């Protein structure tokens, strides 16, 4: 029985204390939607869980099924719902790198040891990194913003840093 | 004379779905 | 008379199969 | 009358356990 | 108002959850004094059954298997208890259980058949009794209590369908007396 999709609505990077919407959606008619959050064990017989306040315990790796007559369906793509701003802001600066590239600076005052990048846009761009030093090759100009945060807490993110206006040539 | 009793209680739900891998 | 309601609902079903490697 | 009948189904039980790695 | 769900029940296999073919056993669920009603069933089946006691005269192979229980306090239903594993024992031939002692605090035993089972069980009486299993006959004990051992084999296929225990082997550690 085909797996079916797991939204986060609007985002599936939630600031703190902000809404979001988890939907679970397969085909129309079925009995019966589960949606199940993996860490804590706790789950519901409903497809749509609102969160209307983000909170640092609901962050963590969701995921969801349908039953229909007895049988249950493939689970759905585990949907990672990340806290943002649970951590100050770091600051992103950009230099030139080795050959075509540029290599962008997330700096940090804390120990973090991840650090995730993005260029505004559809489709966005994605970058990670343990270093606070992002190669990209091949950059394109754009509004780029850096998150930091800790590997042993990987869905606490900080506060993104202000946008970094980047053209390249 | 009046109505019934109430029925007996149902049958246990089915399984839950497989866990994660 | 007529017949007796229907019973409450069964309880909640067991565990679900362990998921795989 | 007589009694009623059985009631409906419960809700489906928990996930499966995690995997072995 | 409630500070959270009715705490499980206890379901007990008596005299024992081994239980030779057409020999009989008791499944007894048992919560808190004036509970309304109890549910016993067994697992993946639709068979289940209103009442605390479910006394099997004769153990059959059908009847083998995981069973649970739950009470209701009025509309509400408690926790399960934990799950009984009921086993039918004597459905194949006995195995022949022989141990080669290994000179390092161990002992390796031998559960053999002219079977192919993948899987074995051993076990030493004795209050805590000291189980042990396998995927192969030729088990390892290490720190080996003296005692009564017994082994069984039976397949992965039917896990709840074991052999007739064998004869027991007398496993006796020297210098470990109470003398
Ligand atoms: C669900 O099951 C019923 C038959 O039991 C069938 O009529 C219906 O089309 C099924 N729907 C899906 C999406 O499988
Ligand atoms: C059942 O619940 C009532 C309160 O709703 C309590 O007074 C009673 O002691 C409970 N008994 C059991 C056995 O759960
Ligand atoms: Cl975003």
């Amino acid at each position: 029985l085909p797996k079916p999709s797991l939204q986060a609505l609007p985002s599936s990077l939630v600031p703190l204390e902000k809404p979001v919407t988890l939907r679970c959606q397969g085909p129309p008619g079925v009995d019966l939607y589960r949606l199940e959050k993996l860490s804590s064990s706790r789950y519901q017989d409903q497809a749509v869980l609102f969160i209307p306040a983000m909170k640092r315990s609901l962050a963590g790796r969701y995921r969801c099924s349908y039953q229909n007559g007895s049988l249950w369906s493939l689970p759905s793509d585990q949907l990672e719902l990340v806290a943002t701003g649970v951590f100050a802001k770091p600051s992103l600066s950009a230099q030139p790198g080795s050959g075509g590239d540029v290599t962008l600076q997330c700096q940090t005052r804390y120990g973090f040891d991840q650090f995730a990048l993005y260029k505004e846009g559809d489709p966005e761009r994605w970058y990670r990194a343990s270093f606070p030093i992002i190669t990209v090759t091949a950059a394109h100009s754009g509004t780029y913003r850096c998150y930091s945060f800790s590997s042993r807490d990987p869905y606490l993110w900080s506060a993104p840093s202000d946008p970094l206006e980047l053209v390249v040539t | 004379g009046p109505p019934g009793p109430p029925g007996p209680p149902g049958p246990p739900g089915p399984p839950g779905p497989p866990g994660p891998p």
